């Protein structure tokens, strides 16, 4: 919803930008691999948070 | 912050160096030949906040 | 007790070079019930990866050290 709103706010972006976000509490390489890895595969995500 | 980055990214250029492809290869070489934001972040503002 | 100790070569008979070093480590003033298995990875191909045997190999093993060369060119 905050996308959303950042997306109906102002600058309205010919680029489609679109953003996948996940909850966790690890301090771990492991889960940096599998979350960064898969995310890397899946479409070649642009922007980090 | 990141689309005034990729707005100027639309003014100097007209395309955009891709992300990787996977953790496993290293296909040809690192070569940045589109030129990533650190020009592009250096003029941001946004809504009365540089 | 086991305490498990890396190594970073490019070559395994250097590898067996450390695995008899540390049965001279069992040997030399420092004894005796069980503390060391030996772990010893070579340089990988994908300078991207460069964790995969020290999370799933090494830290899965508990390595608490390791010794680590340059390179499998040593001059890149």
């Amino acid at each position: 919803l905050r996308t959303l709103w950042g997306p109906e706010q102002a600058a309205g972006l010919p680029l489609d930008v679109n953003v996948v976000a996940l909850l966790m509490n690890r301090t771990d390489p492991k889960s940096l691999i599998t979350h960064v890895c898969d995310l890397m595969s899946g479409a070649r995500i642009h922007g980090l948070v | 912050i990141l689309t005034t980055a990729a707005s100027s990214m639309l003014e100097k250029f007209s395309y955009i160096p891709e992300a990787k492809a996977s953790c496993y290869g290293q296909m040809e070489r690192p070569e940045v030949p589109m030129h990533t934001l650190h020009p592009f972040m250096v003029n941001v503002t946004w809504d009365g906040k540089d | 007790k086991i305490v498990n100790i890396g190594a970073v070569l490019s070559t395994r008979k250097h590898e067996q070079m450390f695995r008899e070093a540390v049965n001279q480590a069992n040997k030399r003033h420092g004894s005796w019930k069980i503390q060391l298995n030996a772990t010893s990875v070579t340089h990988k191909p994908n300078a991207i990866q460069m964790a995969l045997s020290v999370c799933e190999d090494l830290i899965s093993s508990q390595v608490y050290a390791i010794l680590v060369s340059h390179p499998p060119t040593p001059n890149d």
